[PDB]
């Protein structure tokens, strides 16, 4: 009958470090027959995940990649890598950054997770080197883990925050190093420019 | 801002793979577009206080109603923020000329300025009109390439308003 | 990954040399106690849900605030959170034993995990418990496998005790 | 193929816009260098024949093992190999010249070439050692801006290589 | 992508030869020419936006019927796509115009467009009518002399219009 | 670094799995192996100095021009570093055999293998002859599952220089 | 459309829910509404005709200039395509009124709206005066819970277009 | 079917690797094993008629409530599921004996058991109850290294219902 | 993916019946043939750079055609693309020779692929010729390993045949 001296609530965590929005994070799929409105939908949560909470100005909206999306001539899995491959990405995330920050940042738009170990780093930045950009962003789209999580018709959402079949220890509070807040972004428009969150020393 | 350069730079970046002949060739044909791009520039700043004034000018006569009281171009405040927004337009075409790319009009103009008129209630029609009057006076200052390449800046923007 | 071979290896080349004859002495000791590591190894994989069992039920009535209303382990979605990461936990440790090597312990299970359970709110001083009373039921289930042929494990059971209290340092 | 054309018409499709100053600059640089660039793919073209010969016997005179019996060099199969090879590495240079980039080499010559080349077991040295010596004949038959641009698409090749 | 240029090396490839010399004074015709050609793409960038909205105007007032309730332009989402789909046969015309090449108008816009229209239920005849409105209303452009130098256009414009064809005659 | 033992439990990771008996059974070949695979070791070990001499002295007999001046084989530097690289092989092949895995080979030699032989222009095949020189003089030292044993890493070598 | 029951419903199928009490509640609230929701519904569709004709003229009477020759609200077809796009609006609130949601506005008059606005140059100010004058005729005819409903679905509207 | 050499397999192809030491070092394993593996599913085999008879006798005297009337213990045909059901068990741990894996316990059974078992209210308690009676049994019909796979993959059940 | 046993199990359970002895006897043989069996996989790992290799020089000597322009294997990308092909068939003859059954051959590698061949244009009878040459150097190498105790091979020989007969026949 007696409560619990500590006695924090169930969900209290989330409420404290802030990821109660994200921690389980909802996870919007496009089906078939898709009403306009359920279209729209998908797009905002497309944009705020792979673009990192940064705002779009309408002349920067694709347009003809949604009149597939629309069409159902590619899926959401191909419009992701269209966004990815994008200027709208590259400008954002890879002009201004480094490899070590860009590749952070795509495991968090792409993946929804943080990186596991230096391993993975040292894997995304050969392959850069030997093919360029786009085979490395293909790579993300093209792995196990978003094609089995994710698949073809889930928009890709926060993993991180919640355990993980294959997560190292060292994943959730480098989820929080990446994690700004709702209204946090990973904007390149800041005093100090695009920095890496997550160091060599961190992996 | 793009610019030729930056976008060739960017380009390569992108392969991870040092400038190649196809980039250096991109590369040349923007430093000898530049004197005729200079020339423009040099012509419109010269030009500027009388351009902005004509443009104005011309906005109120296209639009006689802005004038009368309860209306947009009513009031000193009013008629100021005309002048400086069209001046805005000129030193960004200028920018852009200098630059050797849209890039300065695409970034300090472009992006937002559909959901800055709608929130302010400006309407393109006033700019596009200013724009033109603008074009028509360039014309009669620059000839041959200058002239292409100022009409080229000035068509961007009407574009972007339109 | 490392394991107890591929450590050495790692040793001989810094030094740039030839594994030498006493090391590779304690490689073959190594092979030759293969057989009571593999037995080790059987007794916590098919004992595992019992250990766990076993282990959470001890916790819960030592530390009743954690069941109680406003507990860690209450209500049902953080019970269920409790008892994946004891497993987790185990599984590490199993891992470690057929290595002979604590570094994938380390590496992938202790590494962060201090901070996470910080982050959470989550008591460490208890998740350290845990895991030492998940150490008693294991190292019971590997002193004693059924039809095995009788001989010292002693030496394999240091061992799983060293990785047991390794991640208990690490937590708390 | 890239070429400064391809690439202008490629990123403004990404970008889902219609082309503007920036693009048409570069793609006035590459029909700028065009008339250099024609005068140097027919120099190669017109001495194709004699460049090959010579290119193949530098080999031989660089490497005289190869010649020996028992080795990649000697026979007639093998040796019309090599004929064969150093004009594709011509042809696809003077294609390069042509189409204003160095797309035509990039496809035809240097996707797969590490590949093809460990596999046939043939060297980057022979190859290199060729393309050094027509870079040198080359030099002999053109000057000033058709030797630049000569230049830069067998040293694109070298750097391939190498 | 695929350009006049490149198209040439292409065929000359394939004969494993080098270019030949008529081959090549083709090529320097292009070159030629190519002042000419960058005022025409140009003039069809600049007056884009007048270019679509001149059609728009002039298809809905020929079929009431697009606009009506029921029509294929009908509501507002579907007016909103129909402009979009203008703007961007506009698009792949200029590029094919720039390249000399109608391949990238082929390849990218045009492939698959008469089965999406079909699929849709939109008319593909009056999307027809909609890029011969705007082939007459560019053209007109590229001819103005607008500040550029006069001479004879003709051949870049024949050329235009052989694009605007191809991608009706896809269409339709 | 590859072993059995890493990879039968980054398996049982991967799937968020305990170890069971499809594991323990990949993990018993191991250490059933293990008795030939240390035999080799000691055996490739214990003639490891005279292995190495043979193979560098190989080499400049299958490729006699490395030795004349001005080339790769001559002088006692690049002597020197051939020794080594040799050496390095051998020892490399058996921290494998002891490892119960191709990974040592693998994370020392293999990787980036291809990219540090053509900067600094070392051939594939003077290293391929070496490795030769050496599975014949091994052939002579060992028999049956040892000789077995030493064979595969040599053979993992010779293809991945191929 | 969006309404309260597709609404409640593509919440349970997101999560792969039977719809519970939570959403058989929300259910009950549109059912309840309902009545208001019909007695708006049935007062605009019986006093449309005359609501469009007061708005258009209204329109004339706010901006004098589009009535003049050269301009929007000159001649017969522009009048009458006014009457119709206004008439439009009514006809969508009152399906809105029966659907229990904004989605039929939405679907038929929001989505695009912006876009089409811009290339046919009509100003959001006209529709919006119109708007505003149906508002106050609305306000004379219907009292209460139908006028709350009423007012919700014509501010709708505005906003969209402000 | 995970066995050993489907994911040594696997494994390689991920990879998209050639089978190397490592790989064949894992098969030599389980070819080891099935000398005492068969032995196992041959005593299983021929005591299976019996064995079952005997497990589904436990878990009547171990729960008696189940043989009462309006129990799922009582009559025919549940006393007939019964029998079935441990016999698939057996026929799967004996299938997983050859197979040198999990694989056939782990798809057929183990695959599905939570939601099966909750939908027709099968306890995991009865299953567990006479796989232990057979474990048991095992124990005197089989020694040493036979009696350790057998027992692995009863565990290995007992895990899963547990 | 399957193995010999596990096929073999497979068809059990449909029979819904423990596994008959003549099927264990079947088993048993093969587990008492499976040292030649690792030997005959050893051989392919060892030399598969020299077989593609071997196969590839073979190949192009009998069809200049697919060497010379506008052949298949022509220019580098095309080359280096047929050679990748060949690796790929030969990483799976070998799966499927360590398995004892061909299904890991036609389900990841032969599924589709004289459809991908027929829309690339590859020649398919060409590509069969190509696995052919692969297999009569393959063969040799594994009826010559060195080393190796004195045995007859004859019937691993013939299972790594028909592997081979298998993707030729698929892709032709
Ligand atoms: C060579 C002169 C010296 C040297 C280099 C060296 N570097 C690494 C590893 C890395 N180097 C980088 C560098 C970059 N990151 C970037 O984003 C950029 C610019 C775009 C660069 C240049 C990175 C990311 C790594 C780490 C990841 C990786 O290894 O791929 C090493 C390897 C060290 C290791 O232990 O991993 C080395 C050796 N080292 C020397 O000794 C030279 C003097
Ligand atoms: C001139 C054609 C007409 C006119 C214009 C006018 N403008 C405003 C207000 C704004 N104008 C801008 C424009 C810009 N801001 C920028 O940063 C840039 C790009 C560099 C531009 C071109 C902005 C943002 C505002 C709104 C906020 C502000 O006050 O600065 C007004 C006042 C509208 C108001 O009530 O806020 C007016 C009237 N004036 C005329 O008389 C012409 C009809
Ligand atoms: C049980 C003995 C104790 C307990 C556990 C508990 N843990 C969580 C939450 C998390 N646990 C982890 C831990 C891991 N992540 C890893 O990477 C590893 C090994 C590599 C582990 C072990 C993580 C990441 C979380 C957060 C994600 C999640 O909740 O799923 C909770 C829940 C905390 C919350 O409020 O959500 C609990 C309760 N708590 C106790 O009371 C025991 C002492
Ligand atoms: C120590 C934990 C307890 C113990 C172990 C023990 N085991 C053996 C002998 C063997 N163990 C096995 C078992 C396996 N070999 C494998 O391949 C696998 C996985 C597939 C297992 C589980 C084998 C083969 C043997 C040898 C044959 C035999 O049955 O004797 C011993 C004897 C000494 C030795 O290992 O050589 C012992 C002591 N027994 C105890 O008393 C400890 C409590
Ligand atoms: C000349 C410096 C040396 C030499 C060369 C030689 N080349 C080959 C074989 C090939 N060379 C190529 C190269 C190309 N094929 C292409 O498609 C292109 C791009 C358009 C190139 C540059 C290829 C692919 C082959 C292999 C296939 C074939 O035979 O056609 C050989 C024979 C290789 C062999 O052993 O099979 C030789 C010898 N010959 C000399 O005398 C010089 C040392
Ligand atoms: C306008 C002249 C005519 C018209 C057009 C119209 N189009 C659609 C819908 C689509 N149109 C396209 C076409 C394209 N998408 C592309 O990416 C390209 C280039 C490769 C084209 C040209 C597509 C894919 C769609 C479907 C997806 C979408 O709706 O955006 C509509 C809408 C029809 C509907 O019911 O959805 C319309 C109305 N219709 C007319 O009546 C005009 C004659
Ligand atoms: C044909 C569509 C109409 C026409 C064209 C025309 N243009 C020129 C000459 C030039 N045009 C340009 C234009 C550009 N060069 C560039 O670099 C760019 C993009 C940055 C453009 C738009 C230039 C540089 C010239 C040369 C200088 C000059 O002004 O003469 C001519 C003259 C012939 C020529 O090819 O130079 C003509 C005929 N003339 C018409 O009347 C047509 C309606
Ligand atoms: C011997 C067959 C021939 C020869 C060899 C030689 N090697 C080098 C230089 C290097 N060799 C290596 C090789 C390794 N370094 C490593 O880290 C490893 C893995 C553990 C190996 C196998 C490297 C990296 C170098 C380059 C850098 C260095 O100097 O260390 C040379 C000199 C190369 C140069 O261009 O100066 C030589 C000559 N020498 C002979 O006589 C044989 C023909
Ligand atoms: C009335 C306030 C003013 C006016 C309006 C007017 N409207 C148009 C043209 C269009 N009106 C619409 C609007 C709709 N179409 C729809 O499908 C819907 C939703 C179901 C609406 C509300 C559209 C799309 C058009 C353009 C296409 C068409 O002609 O049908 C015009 C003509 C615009 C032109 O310049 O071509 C006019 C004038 N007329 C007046 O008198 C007021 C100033
Ligand atoms: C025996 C311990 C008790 C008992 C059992 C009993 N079982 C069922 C029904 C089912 N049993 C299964 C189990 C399996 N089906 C499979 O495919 C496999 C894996 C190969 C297993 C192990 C299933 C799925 C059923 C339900 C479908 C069916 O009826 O065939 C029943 C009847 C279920 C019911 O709800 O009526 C019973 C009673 N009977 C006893 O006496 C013991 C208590
Ligand atoms: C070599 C013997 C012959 C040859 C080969 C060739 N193949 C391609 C292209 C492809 N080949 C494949 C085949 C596979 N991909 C796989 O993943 C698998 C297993 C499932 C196989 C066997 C595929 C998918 C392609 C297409 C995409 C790609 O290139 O990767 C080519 C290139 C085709 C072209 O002309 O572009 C060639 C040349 N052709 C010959 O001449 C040989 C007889
Ligand atoms: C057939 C391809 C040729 C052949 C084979 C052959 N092999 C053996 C004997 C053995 N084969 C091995 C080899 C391995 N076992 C493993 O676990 C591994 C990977 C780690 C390998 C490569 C072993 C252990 C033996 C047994 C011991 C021995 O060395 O004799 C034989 C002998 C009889 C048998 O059935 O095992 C034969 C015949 N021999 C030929 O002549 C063919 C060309």
């Amino acid at each position: 009958l007696r409560p619990a001296v500590g006695g924090t609530a169930e969900a209290a965590a989330q409420k404290q470090l802030g990821i109660t929005a994200v921690a389980p994070a909802s996870v919007v799929e496009l089906r078939p027959n898709a009403s306009e409105e359920d279209l729209q939908g998908v797009l905002r949560a497309v944009y705020r995940q792979v673009l990192g909470n940064t705002y779009v100005m309408e002349s920067e909206r694709p347009t003809q990649a949604e009149s597939l999306l629309r069409n159902g001539s590619i899926s959401v899995r191909e419009f992701v890598r269209r966004i990815a491959k994008s200027d709208l990405y590259k400008e954002r995330f890879f002009n201004k950054a480094s490899n070590n920050r860009f590749i952070e940042l795509n495991f968090k738009h792409l993946l929804g997770r943080a990186p596991y170990n230096h391993g993975e780093i040292q894997e995304h930045f050969g392959l850069y080197h030997k093919a360029g950009y786009d085979v490395e962003i293909d790579s993300y789209i093209d792995s196990d883990e978003y094609i089995e999580t994710f698949g073809e018709n889930i928009v890709p959402y926060f993993r991180g925050f919640k355990y993980q079949t294959n997560q190292s220890a060292g994943g959730f509070p480098r989820m929080v190093k990446l994690w700004g807040g709702d209204a946090g972004s990973d904007t390149d428009r800041g005093k100090n420019g695009q920095r890496t969150l997550v160091t060599t020393k961190d992996l | 801002m793009k610019t030729v350069i930056t976008e060739v730079i960017a380009s390569a970046d992108s392969q991870g793979r040092f400038l190649n002949n196809t980039e250096l060739q991109a590369a040349n044909g923007r430093f000898q577009r530049a004197t005729a791009s200079m020339e423009a520039a040099r012509a419109l700043t010269s030009n500027a206080d009388s351009l902005v004034k004509g443009a104005v000018q011309e906005v109120y006569n296209k639009f006689p109603y802005l004038t009368q009281p309860g209306q947009m171009g009513y009031g000193d405040t009013n008629q100021a923020k005309c002048a400086r927004d069209i001046s805005h337009y000129l030193r960004f075409i200028t920018y852009s000329l200098v630059a050797g790319g849209t890039g300065p009009l695409d970034d300090y103009i472009v992006a937002g300025l559909r959901e800055v008129n709608r929130t302010f209630n400006l309407s393109p029609s006033w700019y596009i009109e200013a724009l033109k009057h603008i074009k028509g006076k360039v014309g009669s200052q620059l000839s041959g390439q200058p002239l292409t390449e100022a009409n080229a800046y000035i068509d961007y923007c009407i574009n972007a308003l339109s | 990954m490392q394991d107890a071979f591929t450590k050495a290896i790692v040793a001989a080349d810094l030094r740039g040399s030839f594994l030498s004859e006493q090391e590779l002495n304690q490689l073959t000791n190594l092979v030759k106690e293969s057989n009571k590591r593999l037995d080790a190894v059987n007794a916590i994989t098919g004992n595992a849900a019992e250990i766990i069992s076993d282990a959470a039920h001890k916790l819960f009535a030592e530390q009743t605030d954690l069941i109680r209303p406003g507990g860690n382990a209450y209500p049902n979605r953080r019970m269920a959170a409790c008892l994946r990461d004891m497993e987790i936990i185990l599984r590490y440790v199993s891992y470690a034993l057929l290595a002979g090597d604590a570094s994938v312990l380390e590496d992938r299970c202790l590494n962060g995990l201090k901070e996470t359970y910080v982050a959470l709110g989550t008591p460490t001083r208890s998740v350290a418990r845990a895991v030492q009373l998940m150490k008693e039921t294991a190292i019971g289930y590997v002193n004693s496998p059924s039809g095995v042929t009788r001989g010292d494990c002693s030496a394999l059971v240091n061992e799983a005790a060293t990785y047991f209290d390794k991640a208990a340092a690490s937590i708390a």
